[PDB]
């Protein structure tokens, strides 16, 4: 991030909250995978894959 | 510690051992609330000193 | 946010690039492995010059961006909990895995699979070292051997000159802190200090706390046999404030006034010390001159403007309390200690406080002299590794040969277990026996000899002349097999080396991205 | 991106040439200042031109010029302790240890290892040094030879300086301060005075310890048995030192109640004193008329304005101490000396001892037309008395002029015989660099070093070990016949620090920089 | 060979730019040289001929040129005469010296040959001179008025020369002391009046008033250099000044140098103030709580003597105090009258002092030049080994100063060195170019000389800055 | 004398430059080898010199290792000769091809 921090894991969930990608069309996938939290709660890299 | 001191700045000097006990007597009353509810453990999110 | 001026590294080129970056800090510290090693040049931010060749020191001073770089640096901190002296073999280690596993990169080899090997390849070299270890202090406790293993590490030093005398003071003063029996040694019960002047031979072992700072009143007695110890935050006079008094005296009617308010607060708390048996007052500050003058009547001494972290570490040696206040005093918070005395150095007027406890204590410190604050500096680290072989000998005693007979005995089995192993794997077996080669190899670099006649000659000793594995001789010495030589380094140290190694291979092998925004 | 904004390291080709090329800018740009006939250099400082100036001191340039190079600092270093401790020998420590770095920079290039090379120059370096001390001959009987050793050690000393023209009559001046010493080597005993008129030929000696400050206004010119004791404070008025401290003024009256209160103080100080015991008073403050007065009519003299080399010099002479605190009568020794008397040189008041407590002491009046003159003689008459002391403590002397520096690379040549095969090269190059000392001397001659220095190797070759070069005629002669010489201690000093110098550059491969401030 | 190193590149930076000094003044040389116009950066322009103004404003630089600018400030000081013949001269020796460099010789052996060149050159220069008398003040008079007729005027020279001459003969004891104090003569200049008019005085003159404090006469002086609370700070403010003259009064001085001026009315002390220190060092020699009486002075009659073209002076006779001191006063209508006849004074007192260290006179008009490079290249025969051709250089570089003057006479230079050097190989000294009849003359029938210390402190003063200069091996630039 | 000194040192040190580059074609390392044969001469042992065979330094009258003494004659006096002729010729003349 800005503050120099670096951050190591493979969780997909987190990866997609760090991105924020500008682009309008790749906001709605990430939608997409904070819906699939709170339903089950993982296989957000499934889904978005 | 660097959230709760006590600074009064006075000439007398009688006023200095009672000063001295107020900074004290403000941590002295806050380890006697603890007391008087009868907590045996005390979980501080900030250090404790000696 | 801030996706534009990004900076990315993606494919198979960046992992080539993470090794680059690896290899320049490997490339760096090779040169400086060994007793032999070169140094360095460092430059402080401030402009201070200071020049040492201990790799845990280099690390530290080092600034780099490169994210990957930034790991190689954390390890550091790992390992001088347990080794501080190889600490640069093992980033030189480091380096030759990952040098050695661009060449499998090209094969199509995935990386996570070469990761596979290393690590199935280290446990057969870990095996390996506890075949050929050999003991000492095994069953019979004794401070003969372990005196002459901490001569060998100082001679790495600029110490090597007096580096016979301080090798005992490390013995007596780790088997005073904890048993050997107990295995249990602290960092944080040992300290070091020094100071300019006098010579390397001169260091002694004094068993408490010792701080530098002068007496009340240079009359008071210099020699306290029985043990009283008054600790406060606050001088013994009437109160004063932290920062400044300020006396308001209108004329000489408040004069006589409030001196006489002051004369009985002079001979009340000096006479109090008598009332709780102390005997020795330490105050966080001084006295005036008639506070000293009833101090020389009563024969009272104490220490003056005693610094801040200075009253924790009297109070946990000695035994004692911190007391904010007279009011407070008792017989429990008074500390203890065999004898007191202030010892100057030549004619500075330092005159550093001296806490003996005239028997054995849970704490010592080291205090070294020196003509030169930055040989004192590197004094100070030439013990820190030194505790640590003494700390790993009571731990385990049982050794394997240094110099290099330990690396090249290792590949040996490390190549024959990797024809028994049909699958991909076997080329990071293989691999990795070439990387262990490296360590031995760069000490004969250091030394001015060809690196390759060396290393292939000790491979056709081991395998013929005798089992027992032989060393190189960088010292340039009579001859080869260490063991006569008593070049010998910690079993504990040696799994260190390969198990700390193969973490970071592993970690920097599968991280595929680095990612990062730039300025907007 | 592994060192950027500001933080530079350079890898191992160039930090090799960078910590050479640093180091050898400095050897060569101080190079032409060695010898007699050296070259002079101008200083001028960047925006003011009132620095500009010429002089041929070597350690004069090295402290005025800024180096930015870690590794031309530590050779910079070396030189200002050469200087301090031992005093000569500055140029001769620096060219040395430059030679020694262009010398190994070639063999880098024919792949020999830095550690090779640092193994041959130490065993060169015993080699060296033992040839010194067979050579060295002392003079333990036959005090007329000793002294004329100090001549020629002081006329060598004074050699490229301001006074090297009148050299001839400041030998006896520093021989004889010496020679009256006749015991322990401290140099606070001889007090140099710097007065204004008269040319450098006009420079006179006292050997009473002859005082280069005036005391009081009206003071007695003789005293018999005076008592000496130090004193550190005030004599002069209140608030001494005192900064931030007024005083209310609403007349006239209230500053004549402050001089009451001012005579008060200082009576109540003059008490003190008196309590002592003492015919004579010091203090490095100045003593106020009233209080001189209050000195004078008890027979005390009254010496004021002394600086801080007084109070250590004047303890020693006169064995008295400092004595800060005067408070406490009788708890202080005093000192001992027999006439203090009145003597006017150079249209000034001066103080002269006589028969005090280790009387060996001694003072020089330098004289000048203007300070710059003054300042630039005391510097080359208190470097000539550090090498006469230390000659007095190790009477070992040895020839100067290229003598000593040939025969020390005969010796590490013969030692190239006997070796393994890498160390030989290596202590050629060693041999190379001392043979470079009487080359550059020949070159500021205008003489052909080429010449004179090749037909030294063949002189020290079979016998003839007192050769060397002459400068006054340009041939080759006896060095002990021509009367040039130098102590002992200062060629083993400049051999060891010269090799220590060059070990720490060759042990560095790579400078790191930190991003700076 | 190789010459890698090149340490001459700056030997030649500091040859052309102390060369590219003396090239400009040449053509200033002499009476009939060519006059030169400087344009100060304000815009305005001005005109003079003389060379130690011009090297003023040229505003050098170069650090080794501004060693020239300083040896002419060196020349003014000792002798006060030659200032351009000097920079022309150490011009010409830096010049020989690139064609010596160029054959490979070394300074150190060309800076230790022109010292022999320097004290041989000052032997011939000193046997060919012509001894005169220091008592005689009518050689005094014909040296001082031919000498000042060169100079801008030559209408009045002989008013001011007697004034000079007497000056120094009671300052300064004839034929005895070899050393002339020229601060211990002061000359004050005043508007109205003329030149006719001049006053030696033998104690001091000075140009303040005594204004506001109406005394004006002290005899026998001893001179010395150092609402009812507000009505009564008035009191405080007098008692304060009245105490430190209480302190003066004790001590008996009437003069001080410098609401009190009626307090120092009371005490009968004149009031002389703003007084400059360079007046203050003439006075010095001349006759609170440190101010004792052992530092007054002595005077006999103080007052102040109000004329109508000399303004208002302060005229203090009969100082009776060890020392030689006098005054001149000096009148005349205008500024630039006034101005002029001061720096004729100047001139007239530096020759005048320039007979009493060296008590001699030579020929002028290149004279001493040619026999010196006559007699150098006879010397350098018998020299043997460098010195043979550093000597002749040194020699050879002598022949500027006459080929300048014969250039701005018309003459031809390259022919008229050419003969004068027979005549004076044949001849004495007097053979020299005459400038007022435009051709070869004896110098001696045109009553054109100087005095010795002039050439002697040319070579001098010149010798040791080339040597200076080649000695210089770089320079640094420090910070 | 002096400028015959240095002279003769480049003279000897060509004469060390031939065993220098026997050891270079060979693999060798030539600076130990060469820096030990002038070690070797300088203090008796004159038969050492260079093993090809097993890489190292041994006697060669053991050996057997010798060559004719005109040949070695002829060539130390033809290659001074032909350097002399070399060294004596400033400058080089050329004209015109045919």
């Amino acid at each position: 991030d800005g503050r120099g921090k670096a951050t190591i894991s493979n969780d997909g969930a987190t990866i997609l909250k760090l991105l924020d990608v500008v682009h309008p069309a790749a906001k709605t996938l990430v939608d997409i995978a904070k819906s699939q939290d709170a339903e089950v709660g993982d296989g957000t890299t499934s889904v978005t894959l | 510690a660097e959230k709760d001191n006590a600074e009064i700045r006075v000439h007398t000097v009688e006023d200095y051992q009672a000063i001295v006990d107020a900074e004290w007597n403000i941590l002295y009353d806050k380890l006697e609330k603890i007391h008087h509810s009868g907590a045996k453990v005390v979980s501080s999110k900030l250090p404790i000193g000696d | 946010k801030d996706q534009d001026r990004k900076s990315r590294l993606m494919g198979l080129e960046a992992l080539k690039s993470h090794i680059m970056a690896a290899k320049a800090v490997a490339n760096t510290m090779r040169t400086s492995l060994g007793p032999n090693g070169l140094d360095k040049m460092m430059v402080d931010k401030d402009g201070d010059v200071t020049v040492t060749n201990d790799g845990a020191t280099i690390l530290s001073m080092m600034d780099v961006d490169h994210q990957i770089a930034k790991l190689m640096v954390e390890l550091s901190k790992s390992q001088d909990d347990e080794i501080g002296d190889g600490t640069t073999g093992v980033v030189v280690l480091a380096g030759a895995l990952l040098e050695e596993a661009e060449q499998l990169l090209d094969r199509g080899i995935h990386p996570i699979r070469i990761a596979d090997g290393y690590e199935q390849a280290a446990r057969v070299a870990i095996e390996h070292l506890d075949k050929i270890s050999d003991s000492v202090l095994v069953d019979i406790k004794d401070t003969e051997p372990l005196i002459q293993t901490a001569k060998t590490t100082l001679g790495s030093k600029v110490v090597n000159s007096c580096h016979r005398q301080m090798a005992e003071i490390a013995v007596n003063a780790v088997l005073t802190v904890a048993d050997m029996e107990r295995r249990d040694v602290d960092f944080e019960l040992i300290k070091v200090e020094g100071k300019v002047g006098g010579r390397l031979e001169d260091t002694k072992l004094i068993k408490g706390v010792i701080v530098d700072k002068d007496f009340s009143h240079p009359q008071m007695p210099k020699k306290v046999e029985d043990a009283k110890i008054a600790i406060l935050t606050c001088p013994f006079e009437p109160p004063k404030p932290k920062t400044k008094h300020k006396l308001d005296v209108t004329s000489v009617e408040d004069y006589k006034a409030l001196q006489k308010y002051e004369k009985e607060k002079f001979e009340e708390m000096i006479q109090q010390i008598k009332e709780t048996g102390a005997n020795l007052a330490i105050c966080q500050w001084g006295f005036d001159d008639e506070a000293n003058h009833l101090l020389l009547q009563n024969n009272l001494p104490a220490v003056r403007w005693v610094g801040g972290p200075e009253i924790e570490l009297i109070a946990i040696a000695t035994g004692g309390r911190i007391v904010p206040r007279f009011s407070e005093l008792t017989a429990e918070k008074l500390g203890f200690a065999g004898l007191v005395q202030e010892i100057s150095f030549g004619t500075t007027k330092d005159k550093m406080l001296v806490i003996e406890q005239c028997k054995n204590s849970r704490a010592v410190t080291i205090f070294i002299r020196g003509g030169n604050k930055m040989i004192i500096e590197e004094a100070k680290r030439s013990l820190h590794d030194a505790l640590c072989v003494i700390r790993n000998l009571i731990r385990d005693n049982r050794v394997v040969y240094g110099g290099g007979a330990a690396e090249i005995s290792c590949a040996l089995a490390v190549s024959q277990e990797a024809d028994k192993c049909p699958t991909l794997e076997q080329y990071a077996m293989r691999a990795f026996a070439d990387a262990l080669e490296v360590i031995p190899m760069a000490l004969s670099e250091n030394s001015g000899m060809n690196p390759i006649q060396t290393m292939t000659e000790v491979r056709a000793r081991q395998v013929k002349e005798m089992n027992p594995a032989l060393g190189i001789d960088c010292l340039h010495k009579g001859t080869n097999d260490m063991k006569q030589q008593h070049v010998i380094e910690t079993l504990i140290g040696k799994k260190q080396q390969i198990s700390l190694a193969t973490q970071m291979v592993r970690m920097i092998l599968k991280i595929d991205d680095i990612r990062k925004p730039g300025e907007s | 991106n592994i060192f950027k904004a500001g933080a530079d390291e350079e890898r191992a080709e160039t930090a090799r040439l960078t910590s050479f090329i640093g180091a050898i800018a400095i050897g060569d740009l101080v190079k032409s200042t060695l010898g007699p006939k050296g070259m002079d250099k101008i200083l001028l400082s960047s925006g003011r031109d009132a620095s500009l100036m010429v002089t041929n001191d070597g350690a004069t340039i090295l402290k005025n010029i800024g180096v930015d190079n870690p590794a031309a600092k530590v050779l910079v270093d070396m030189s200002r302790v050469q200087d301090d401790e031992v005093g000569d020998g500055t140029t001769s420590v620096t060219v040395l240890a430059a030679e020694l770095l262009r010398e190994a920079e070639s063999l880098i290039a024919k792949k020999i290892h830095p550690q090779t090379i640092i193994a041959g120059w130490r065993e060169a370096t015993k080699a060296a040094r033992e040839a010194l001390l067979s050579s060295a001959v002392d003079h333990g009987s036959d005090e007329v030879k000793f002294r004329q050793d100090l001549m020629n050690i002081a006329g060598t000393t004074l050699s490229s300086k301001l006074l090297t023209h009148h050299k001839d009559h400041f030998t006896k001046l520093a021989v004889e301060a010496v020679l009256r010493l006749k015991g322990s080597g401290n140099l606070e005993a001889i007090h140099i005075i710097k007065k204004l008129g008269g040319s450098l030929a006009d420079s006179y000696l006292d050997e009473g310890f002859l005082l280069d400050k005036k005391i009081g206004v009206n003071q007695p010119k003789r005293i018999e048995n005076a008592k000496i004791l130090i004193a550190n404070t005030g004599m002069d008025t209140d608030k001494i030192k005192i900064f931030g401290s007024r005083v209310r003024v609403d007349s006239t009256a209230k500053v004549a109640e402050i001089e009451h209160a001012e005579k008060e103080k200082m009576k109540e100080k003059v008490e003190r004193i008196l309590k002592h015991g003492i015919n004579c008073f010091i203090n490095r403050q100045l003593i106020y008329n009233y209080p001189e007065q209050l000195f004078g009519a008890a027979g005390v003299m009254a010496i004021e304005h002394a600086d801080f080399a007084g109070v250590e010099r004047l303890a020693l002479v006169t064995g008295g101490e400092i004595a800060s605190t005067f408070d406490h009568p009788e708890l202080v020794k005093l000192g001992s000396c027999k006439l203090i008397e009145e003597v006017m040189i150079g249209e000034d008041k001066l103080i002269h001892f006589s028969g005090v407590a280790l009387g060996e002491a001694c003072t020089i009046v330098l004289r000048g037309a203007t300070q710059q003159i003054l300042d630039e003689a005391e510097r080359s008459l208190h470097d000539a008395l550090c090498v006469l002391a230390q000659t007095v403590k190790d009477s070992r002397t040895v020839y100067g002029g290229g003598c000593s520096e040939m025969l020390m690379a005969h010796a590490v040549t013969q030692l190239a015989n006997r070796t393994p095969g890498k160390e030989a090269v290596a202590m050629e190059s060693y041999a190379k660099a001392l043979r470079m000392l009487p080359t550059i001397i020949a070159d500021n001659a205008g003489y052909d070093s080429a010449d004179l220095v090749a037909q030294l190797r063949a002189a020290h070759s079979e016998g003839n070990t007192t050769a060397g070069l002459d400068m006054r005629e340009g041939t080759i002669g006896d060095m002990a016949i021509l009367g040039i010489t130098e102590s002992f201690q200062v060629k083993r000093q400049v051999l060891l620090s010269a090799a220590e110098a060059a070990e720490v550059i060759l042990r560095v491969d790579n400078i790191i920089k930190a991003a700076p401030r | 060979y190789q010459d890698r190193d090149k340490p001459a590149q700056i030997r030649f930076s500091n040859i052309s730019a102390a060369k590219a000094v003396a090239d400009a003044i040449r053509t200033s040389l002499g009476p009939k040289g060519m006059d030169k116009m400087i344009q100060d950066g304000k815009g305005d322009v001005t005109i003079t001929n003389d060379g130690a103004t011009i090297l003023k404003q040229m505003q050098v630089l170069h650090p080794a040129a501004r060693m020239l600018v300083e040896l002419s400030k060196a020349q003014d000081i000792e002798a006060g005469d030659g200032t351009t013949s000097v920079v022309i001269i150490a011009g010409s020796l830096l010049d020989s010296c690139t064609k010596l460099l160029q054959k490979g010789i070394h300074p150190t052996i060309i800076s230790e040959s022109f010292q022999k060149a320097l004290e041989k050159g000052i032997e011939i220069l000193t046997d060919m001179s012509r001894p005169v008398e220091l008592s005689d003040r009518e050689t005094l008079l014909n040296s001082a008025t031919t000498s000042l007729n060169s100079k801008v005027v030559s209408q009045y020279s002989s008013l001011l020369s007697p004034m000079s001459v007497n000056a120094v003969m009671k300052v300064i004891d004839p034929a005895t002391a070899t050393s002339v104090d020229l601060r211990d003569i002061k000359i004050v200049k005043k508007l109205g009046g003329t030149i006719d008019d001049c006053e030696l005085v033998e104690g001091l003159v000075l140009t303040q008033k005594v204004s506001n404090s109406g005394i004006t006469r002290v005899e026998k002086a001893k001179i010395g250099l150092i609402y009812a609370q507000m009505d009564r700070v008035l009191r405080e403010e007098r008692a304060y000044i009245l105490n430190l003259v209480k302190q003066i009064k004790k001590t008996g001085c009437n003069v001080l140098l410098i609401l009190a001026l009626h307090f120092l009315n009371k005490m009968k002390i004149m009031v002389i103030k703003d007084i400059e220190r360079e007046d203050i060092e003439f006075i010095c020699k001349t006759i609170i709580d440190q101010f004792t009486a052992d530092m007054l002075g002595s005077a006999e009659l103080a007052e102040e003597v109000n004329l109508n073209g000399s303004g208002k002076l302060l005229k203090i006779t009969g100082c009776a105090s060890p020392g030689k001191t006098v005054t001149i006063v000096v009148r005349g209508s205008n500024k630039l009258v006034i101005e002029e006849a001061e720096r004729s004074i100047h001139d007239a007192l530096c020759v005048i002092r320039c007979l009493v260290k060296k008590r001699a006179l030579i020929a002028g008009g290149g004279a001493p030049e040619i026999e010196l490079a006559l007699r150098l290249t006879e010397y350098s025969r018998t020299l043997s080994g460098m010195e043979s051709y550093c000597v002749r250089a040194f020699a050879d570089a002598m022949e500027v100063i006459p080929s300048t003057l014969a250039e701005n006479a018309g003459l031809n230079p390259i022919s008229t060195v050419t003969e004068l050097r027979n005549r004076h190989a044949q001849g004495e000294k007097t053979a020299g170019i005459n400038v007022r009849k435009g051709g070869i003359s004896n110098i001696l029938e045109e009553l054109v000389v100087q005095p010795l210390l002039v050439s002697v402190s040319a070579l001098t003063l010149a010798t040791e800055t080339v040597r200076s200069i080649l000695k210089i091996d770089d320079v640094v630039n420090t910070r």
